[PDB]
């Protein structure tokens, strides 16, 4: 006991389960089937209109969401991004492709442990609803992280 | 009253007896029935059971466990876990225009063609049932899949456990 | 508003967890040893044709037996009113089937034993005649 | 050990066996407290004491 | 104090051993059906002998010298005769045995005594357990092995690689004195042993679709 | 502990069938000798599927089995 | 009411688990019978038919472990039958033993056919009642 | 000697003998000669009109009758159905096969050690009385069981 | 103590995983079996990175490692 670990290192279920909570409360979407876990934020919610730009009350959530992340042993982690139709398809290709390359910077600057973040954006080719009157603020602009709790 | 075997495929009448039984108030009974029929409490009662639901915008799907909604190795079904069958129709009852999708899941572990046999005849059975529980025939697509595309481990137990599945996928328009 | 995954068993064993890692890879190894010598090997006749179906023999069986033929040969026999008849004398060593079946028809359960049997026994029928014939193999 | 019976010996892995015009086995073996037989399709343990 | 713990590894392991085999007694019909050695069987009652293959070895002789390999087969166990084919009993069974002896007079005096005969105990039955574990593990690592060996041999005799064994068989009539007499003298002997065949035309391969 | 219970009473052991008879002409349920059919799992022992407990005893405490194999299950532990 | 479970079913991961290797050894085992299994087509099984002759259907019980000569003979004296030999015995006579308490002729004559194989066969000819023996050449 | 079991387990000769009173005043037909015995039972008690389909109500009486058919070591038991004649013959001749197969199944899904079931059913091929006004209610359709007590 | 708080508590311990399993249906933080992945990334143990301590008692206060080399800093000093 004194030399072999019992827990690992920062571990507790009831502040997994805490979190998780109080995630979905505030609204952004947990969900966990078998060895996989996929986060969805809503686009209006973090990056400004329609601009790769973070506001500074952003952040406290960010490190939440680093806080509850940390939690779990990985190999990999997935980032895709996701956004309406505004002017072309390039112009939603890169700045999804930006805001991902955002995110994943601050949460590799974060002290994760991780093996390898992979970070993709899409714009508006797969949207989950058919009702699209809303821009930034339809709930299909999104960013998605997916990952595996491994052994 | 009821019968334990699907009640003989005919709709449900609850509410009638939970009323009476309370006038015998009229108040409460109704009170009690629409909150037990509301869809949370009968979320509720699929989280009580061991049965998965799953929200996302529109798309929702459900995910059944093999071992505890079936018999073993073979395309029987058990015949005690009915409650947990009668909620999904219930459930499934609320949405009576959208397509489903249905399929079946093993683990790694045998011939190839075996398991996507075995699959398919699960898929197949669960398909039947719900249509003569009373769904229109036009709006069913069912097909099983053995290890092709698996959600967690086969090489731990309890990840080859969670492994076998039962998935309904469902749209709204 | 707890959370939770589907299966959820009866507690478990790490001696069975131990027996079933080593299962899985035997069956396996043997499954693909067959079917490497299924491919090299061209099947030619099925015992169907030497032990065909008749009328009567559709009484259903379910059966578990981990002994010799004998006793459970004559008891299908009297089962299905048919005569039996034996052929050639068994060796020192006795000829040992295990069957663990259940719910199936009576001809494909013969034809099943012949298969276990193998290169040491067989099986055959004359429905005309009403018989089941066990020869064994003059061998040695 | 030298054994008479009429059942079907499993286990240990007889030496030398006899059979008489009635069915009747007679085994012959090395020393061991225990005996396995299938009687009538049922597996079955026999005990041996005073070796 | 090591009395206690002795005396606690000694339940351990015993309570172990029974918990263990009343689970194989429980489950024991699917494991014969699995374990099968009559299907194994050569032709003239003549256990199929054992074989070990390994892949891609390697040795550092010293400084200078290096061989690597690519397969290797080595002839584990001889192939021999047999008249009842094996169970799983002599290679899972564990042997049990009630240990009943009190032989304890390191009684406990006070609470601090007779708590460290409990957490002495206590110790002493998670080292049964460990023990009872691990004796488990090299049981049936060992008779994995031996079933490997065989289907392994089945499956090279399948690809024609190795030499089938081969057994010559003699007959003579009525024998004896006038006091014992035989009736059917018959007598068989394996001539020649399995064995591989370093010659190359010989190998036919295999493929499938 | 009455083995014809509610029924005609013990008659007697027909050992050829190793097994007591009931007045009524039942067979009953108990044993009267070691040549009966039990269902037998279960035993004690060690050694087992071995040549036995080797009879001569060595100065450590090991025990080895008459076909020379060594039961440490058996054996006390340091 | 109440329909209880199956009793001994596998309610654990490792045993249901444990159960579908065994049926998947089962099945791969019965595959490798089935192709390493060699059979002779009832059309060219070389045996001695039912000679259907109503002097046949007598019934006995023989032991016998010796020459067959003798013992044929015997049996034709039986049926009233005459019993010739085409060939000749070579040095080590052949050996049949068969036992029964109750069998029939004709049965009893494919037995002793079954038995000799090769090295030797019968023939009947029931228009003229006759038995002949027939030794490999 | 003292560690070998007295009885076989799981037998009492005052429970066969209670549960056959009970069961022979209950109706349910009940003969023994030598060491054969045979059990009878309507098939009105268990069936719906001529349907294989057994009664919910029905699975008690199967357990009490698996109950007892648990303190006999045994070998091989036979299950066969008559019938009356409704449409053809081969209607109800699968008729009875089908109900025989499923309560076979329930038998070995049950606790009943043997070694070989035989199952089957020959319709109205086997009358036993003169009066065959009454269909599924007539005596001679019914269900019935053998078997015979080893040593 | 019982690491599967705020759900069920402890069902059994999965010993291929080397991981206890909460009732609830997800995998606890905890172990059971050493034969699991912990980053151990520090440990004790002089005349490491060779062949390790020699058995070999000594008069003097200097303890070699069996490859030959000599950790005088795990020796005593002078």
């Amino acid at each position: 006991v004194p030399k072999l670990p019992c827990r690992v290192d920062g571990a507790c279920d009831a502040t997994i389960i805490k979190m998780m909570t109080d995630l979905n409360k505030k609204g952004i979407k947990v969900a966990s089937v078998g060895q996989n876990y996929l986060i969805s934020i809503p686009a209006s919610a973090l990056f400004a209109d329609q601009s790769p730009r973070l506001n500074w009350a952003s952040y406290s959530l960010l490190n939440e969401i680093a806080a509850f992340l940390k939690q779990f042993r990985k190999i990999a982690i997935t980032v895709t991004s996701y956004s309406s139709k505004y002017v072309s398809v390039k112009r939603e290709r890169a700045l999804t492709l930006a805001r991902s390359r955002v995110v994943s910077e601050y949460l590799w600057s974060q002290g994760v442990d991780s093996r390898i973040i992979f970070t993709q954006g899409l714009g508006s080719d797969k949207p989950i609803t058919s009702y699209t009157l809303g821009g930034d603020r339809s709930p299909n602009a999104r960013v998605e992280i997916t990952f595996r709790r491994a052994v | 009253c009821f019968h334990p075997p699907y009640n003989n495929f005919q709709p449900d009448r609850r509410a009638v007896k939970r009323v009476g039984v309370d006038t015998g108030g009229g108040t409460v009974g109704l009170v009690a029935s629409i909150y037990r029929d509301s869809k949370r409490k009968i979320i509720r009662d699929l989280q009580k059971q061991d049965i998965q639901y799953v929200e996302y915008g529109d798309t929702r799907t459900l995910i059944i466990p093999t071992d505890k909604y079936f018999m073993f190795s073979s395309p029987r079904l058990n015949e005690i876990c009915y409650p947990g069958l009668n909620n999904v129709i219930r459930l499934l009852n609320f949405y009576p225009q959208s397509t489903i999708y249905v399929a079946g899941f093993t683990d790694n572990v045998g011939s190839r063609s075996h398991k996507r046999k075995l699959s398919q005849a699960q898929a197949e059975t669960m398909m039947t049932f719900l249509w003569a529980n009373g769904i229109a025939a036009k709006r069913l697509k069912a097909e099983g899949y053995g290890d092709k595309n698996a959600i967690s481990d086969n090489a731990i137990i309890h990840g080859s456990a969670q492994n076998r599945r039962i998935e309904i996928q469902w749209f709204t328009s | 508003m707890k959370f939770k995954k589907p299966p959820i068993n009866n507690p478990s064993d790490d001696a069975t967890i131990k027996l079933a890692e080593a299962a899985v890879s035997v069956s396996d190894s043997m499954l693909e040893m067959a079917k490497v010598e299924k491919v090299i090997t061209p099947p030619s006749k099925d015992n169907t044709l030497t032990i065909p179906n008749a009328y009567n023999l559709q009484a259903r069986a379910s059966v578990d037996w981990s002994g010799p033929i004998e006793e459970l040969t004559a008891r299908i026999a009297k089962a299905a009113h048919f005569r039996f008849r034996v052929l050639g004398k068994s060796p020192s060593v006795p000829v040992l089937i295990s069957i663990s079946t259940k719910d199936e028809s009576l001809a494909e359960i013969l034809r099943d034993i012949d298969y276990q049997a193998g290169k040491k026994a067989s099986i055959h029928v004359y429905p005309n005649s009403q018989v089941v014939e066990l020869r064994y193999a003059k061998i040695y | 050990m030298y054994v008479r019976t009429n059942l079907t010996i499993l286990s240990p892995g007889w030496l030398a066996s006899m059979t008489s015009a009635d069915g009747t086995h007679a085994y012959e073996m090395q020393k061991s407290p225990v005996l396995l037989v299938s009687w009538h399709g049922k597996v079955m343990q026999l005990k041996v004491e005073g070796l | 104090k090591e009395t206690a713990l002795s005396v606690g590894a000694q339940a351990g392991l015993a309570w172990r051993a029974k918990i263990i085999d009343e689970q194989l007694n429980k489950q024991a019909r699917n494991l014969d059906a699995i374990y099968d050695f009559n299907s194994l069987v050569l032709e003239h009652n003549i256990l199929p002998p054992v074989l070990l293959e390994g892949r891609n070895t390697l040795n550092l002789a010293d400084a200078q010298s290096i061989r690597i390999s690519d397969r290797t087969y080595k002839v584990a166990k001889q192939a021999h005769f047999i008249t009842t084919p094996p169970t799983w009993r002599q290679y899972l069974w564990m042997d049990y045995v009630k240990p009943e002896a009190p032989n304890v007079t390191l009684l406990p005096k006070t609470k601090a005594e007779k708590e460290i005969w409990c957490i002495y105990t206590e110790r002493g039955w998670k080292n049964g357990i460990d023990q009872a574990n691990t004796i488990l593990e090299e049981n049936i690592a060992r008779i994995k092995e031996d079933f490997g060996g065989m289907i392994l041999y089945r499956k090279l005799l399948a690809m024609n690689m190795v030499s089938p064994p081969y057994v010559s068989h003699t007959d003579l009539g009525v024998t004896g004195d006038g006091s014992e007499i035989h009736i059917d003298d018959r007598v068989l002997r394996i001539t020649a042993l399995p064995e591989l065949n370093v010659n190359s035309a010989e190998w036919r391969a295999a493929v499938a679709k | 502990d009455g083995c014809c219970s509610k029924m005609g009473g013990i008659n007697y052991c027909d050992s050829s069938a190793g097994r007591l008879v009931c007045n009524n002409g039942f067979y009953s349920t108990c044993y009267c000798t070691r040549h009966a059919v039990m269902d037998l799992q279960f035993l004690m022992g060690c050694c087992l599927w071995h040549g036995g407990v080797y009879p001569q005893l060595n100065s450590s405490g090991l025990v080895v089995c008459n076909d020379g194999y060594v039961s440490e299950e058996c054996s006390l532990q340091k």
